[PDB]
């Protein structure tokens, strides 16, 4: 908790990710920069900003319309491209 | 009567109490602590009328006097288990 | 300061809705995921459609976060999101995608988003 | 994990349960009303056989391809299905039994052929690659004879065109409140149910206009009125099934609330220790 | 009198005893006098004159179905919707159109 | 110690004590008092002695006994606790009241399914 | 010494396929034990047929636990294990019943097993 406060952003690591093939294991959702684009050659900047918060709101998803079993068009379309980012 | 935070008064005897090297308990809390808020919150009561009339030497004697007591307190996330709630 | 008197019947009546609206949303949120929205009743669809959408009404794109973002900061006045939410609560306007809602600021500039797409 | 976080746990699972007893007390009172309306059906279906028996079986018998018997080139089945989840494996048990004998007529050469009543049954033989010709969907818990009309003149419309030599309804069947099983069987051609009389002779009806009309507008109804009857059947099949389901989801459910709560109460009695063991041992 | 019942698949429609009821059948109208010879037809869309034993007269709507008699028990056997080959016809191709979907 | 004494003219006797885990908790502020090192959940090292030294006057002698009747609070509703773990050693029978049948208007509300004696 | 360099790519692709499996079914016992395995999807029976599956066979009768079992012990050279796992997540093995694949050195065995039930 010290060295979360001192630093400019967090890379976080998981055993769940790292087990379930996803390596490098990084999540998405916890993870942040606190400088982010601005750090970026803006090429990079461009095509960032669309996988970030497509791929933390695709885990919402993923949760939400599996246990309900369930299909709606654009929320497959947005599935289906969320599992193929990650 | 209201008091409005016995769970200000608490933080306030544990300070005082710990600056004064008093042994800690539970949550730091001296031993005490129920000593504190018990002794405080029975002296609400009602009395009946043979002690106000010895109390007040016959000037008044039907009348049974009372202190009702308020006591307020803030809970953490509802935990209720909190030494002090 | 969220208070009837100060802030007048319009605003304060305004900000209960939502709160409340939003307290409903999380207590069917977790037995949606055990019942969908198959097994919830036509009263929780409404309600659920409300308050996503309110909840989606909430964000705003900052002067400050442009750089993060590459969209313009919005500014918002008060009377204007009170017209905007309280639209919402009594208008209504479902006819708009989930989306029409977000980032955008301004209700004229949601119901125009919507428009677009 | 986190003492505050496995009581945020605990509570959601509580209010989970609460809710799965919810169910199992309406699921009991639907099956009740399913079942009523079972009984209502049987009437219509019973005296329109002892009609078709009077002219079948008596002395007055005809040729139709409805009731001739004839060696089996391909092969239908309707199937009822669901349109709701939480039925437990009410709907694979009876596809499974389908699978079996589909595969036993196909080995025999014959190309099978299916109409679904219900969507998980048109998802699964999709997924399956079923050759499915008709459905409808989405009866719910208000199932109408007059929506059933379009699968069933498909099937017989391609019986009586000699594109199906056998058609069975696949169904489970409310044996009892406690127990129900899946089941095939045929509805055409007419089975040889046995419907033995004299009493024919004493009366004996007017052919208006002609016998031969009459008796296919007969066979035809009848047919409708068996489908009606097994899809209702699997109505309070599933309203069963989702009770029992529902029984054993909120016993599961507060038998994960008591090890939860021992997890919770152990880490609520360690924290309690080391906190206190560091204010101890952080004096002097 | 007679023992009447009109039913239909979903539901039975009316059942009792009665004096007479008057009916249009496929060829014509026909009248259910008590003990009534023994009869098979179709029978038109339509209201049909029930007259319940102690006289009391009524309508019931029917869609269609089958009429039966036999002198102690009669029966109708209704259908709920319009019932046409070309319409049931349509339903079919209704029917397969899901099934491409 | 004073039903001790009518033990001792060979009665047999009831002692009710009010509650037993104000005993317990009367325990830990004295040695908290006396600034000896707390145990387990926080109590006082001297936990089950004091309850031993409670407990064990309590039986039946060749002159006379005595019996006891001992209200108990559960902290937390958690039985785990070292205060009723340590009293639930010394207990022979346990007697649950309840809402419930009482609600029934059923008196003595004593519950037949969780009362136990061994 | 996990690694493609170090043990080859069979080795290590059927290394991250048992674990990718087995963490898998872990995903899924909390649905499992809410609801039992009759709404799970189709494909994730399949998974959970083939994870228990593995874990059976990762059990092995040993030398010195004839004390206690009095099985016979099992040697399984590194070749033949890894193609019995491979074997068992390509499905060549999934007409089995769990049963077999307990206590058994080789894949052979399990067969063997499963013509004796």
């Amino acid at each position: 908790t010290n060295v979360i406060s001192i630093t400019d952003g967090q890379i976080f690591l998981e055993t769940n990710l790292f087990n379930a093939g996803i390596r490098p294991a990084v999540n998405p959702g916890i993870s942040v920069s606190r400088v982010g684009g601005a750090a970026q050659t803006k090429i990079m900047k461009k095509l960032s900003g669309g996988i970030r918060t497509a791929l933390a709101q695709y885990r919402e998803l993923a949760a939400f319309s599996q246990f309900a079993s369930d299909l709606d068009d654009a929320t497959r379309k947005q599935l289906d491209h969320g599992q193929k980012v990650t | 009567i209201i008091y409005d935070d016995l769970s200000k008064q608490a933080v306030a005897y544990r300070q005082i109490s710990l600056l004064l090297r008093r042994p800690p308990g539970r949550e730091a809390f001296p031993g005490d602590v129920f000593y504190l808020h018990s002794r405080l919150l029975e002296r609400a009561a009602r009395v009946n009328a043979e002690y106000v009339e010895a109390f007040t030497k016959g000037e008044v004697k039907g009348k049974t006097g009372s202190l009702t007591a308020l006591p307020i307190i803030e809970t953490q996330a509802g935990d209720v288990s909190a030494f002090v709630p | 300061q969220l208070d009837p008197l100060v802030v007048g019947q319009e605003h304060y009546d305004t900000a209960r809705g939502v709160q409340s609206i939003l307290q409903r949303y999380q207590e069917l949120k977790d037995i949606i995921a055990i019942l969908g929205m198959d097994e919830l009743s036509e009263e929780d669809k409404l309600v659920v459609a409300r308050a996503r959408k309110i909840q989606r009404f909430l964000s705003q794109p900052f002067f400050v976060a442009e750089v993060f973002t590459g969209s313009p900061g919005k500014y918002v006045s008060l009377k204007d999101t009170i017209r905007g939410f309280k639209g919402i609560m009594e208008g209504e306007y479902d006819h708009l995608p989930e989306q029409a809602f977000y980032m955008v600021g301004s209700i004229e500039e949601a119901v125009e988003k919507a428009k677009k797409l | 994990a986190g003492a505050k976080d496995i009581r945020s746990k605990i509570a959601s699972v509580q209010n989970t349960q609460k809710i799965t007893k919810a169910m199992e007390m309406v699921a009991a009172s639907k099956m009740r009303k399913s079942q009523d309306r079972m009984a209502a059906s049987r009437p219509y279906a019973e005296t329109m056989r002892k009609v078709i028996g009077h002219l079948a079986h008596g002395n007055l018998e005809y040729k139709h391809p409805y009731l001739e018997d004839r060696d089996v080139k391909r092969v239908g089945y309707l199937v009822v299905s669901t349109d709701r989840g939480l039925a437990g494996g009410l709907n694979i048990n009876l596809f499974k039994k389908l699978l079996a004998e589909m595969k036993t007529w196909t080995d025999k050469g014959v190309q099978a052929d299916l109409a679904m009543i219900g969507s998980k049954g048109v998802s699964f033989f999709n997924s399956v690659g079923g050759n499915v010709v008709a459905q409808v969907t989405g009866m719910g818990d208000n199932p109408s004879l007059s929506e059933l009309i379009g699968p069933v003149k498909v099937m017989l419309q391609a019986y009586d065109e000699g594109r199906l030599d056998k058609l069975y309804i696949v169904s489970n069947k409310f044996i009892n409140t406690m127990s129900q099983v899946p089941t095939i069987s045929q509805l055409l051609p007419l089975p040889a149910s046995d419907d033995d009389d004299l009493k024919h002779k004493s009366w004996d009806y007017l052919y208006e206009p002609d016998p031969k009309a009459l008796l296919d507008t007969l066979l035809r109804r009848y047919v409708e009125s068996q489908v009606y009857q097994g899809v209702v059947e699997n109505l309070a099949s599933e309203q069963a099934a989702r009770m029992v389901a529902m029984k054993a989801a909120t016993d599961n459910g507060g038998s994960l609330i008591k090890e939860l709560q021992l997890v919770y109460n152990k880490a609520r009695q360690a924290s309690i220790t080391q906190e206190l063991t560091e204010i101890v041992s952080g004096a002097a | 009198t007679y023992h009447l019942d009109v039913v239909s698949a979903e539901q039975q429609m009316f059942s009792g005893l009665v004096e007479k009821i008057q009916v249009t059948g496929s060829e014509g109208e026909l009248g259910i006098y008590p003990g009534h010879a023994p009869l098979l037809t179709a029978i038109k869309p339509g209201m049909i004159r029930i007259v319940k034993q102690h006289g009391h007269e009524e309508f019931i709507y029917l869609s269609g179905g089958i009429l039966e008699v036999q002198p102690g028990n009669v029966t109708v056997l209704a259908d709920t919707a319009i019932r046409g080959q070309d319409l049931d016809e349509a339903r079919a191709m209704e029917a397969k159109r899901k099934a491409e979907e | 110690t004073m039903a001790e004494k009518f033990r001792d003219e060979g009665r047999d006797v009831l002692l009710f004590v009010d509650n037993i885990y104000r005993y317990t908790l009367a325990g830990t502020e004295v040695s908290a008092l006396l600034g000896r090192m707390p145990s387990a959940v926080g109590y006082q090292p001297t936990l089950a002695e004091e309850m031993g030294v409670l407990q064990e006057r309590i039986t039946s002698t060749k002159t006379g006994s005595i019996t006891s009747v001992q209200a108990v609070y559960v902290p937390a509703d958690d039985l785990t606790d070292p205060s009723p773990a340590t009293t639930f050693a010394h207990l022979d029978a346990t007697v649950v009241l309840s809402r419930q049948i009482a609600s029934l208007g059923i008196y003595p509300a004593v519950d037949p399914l969780d009362s136990t004696s061994r």
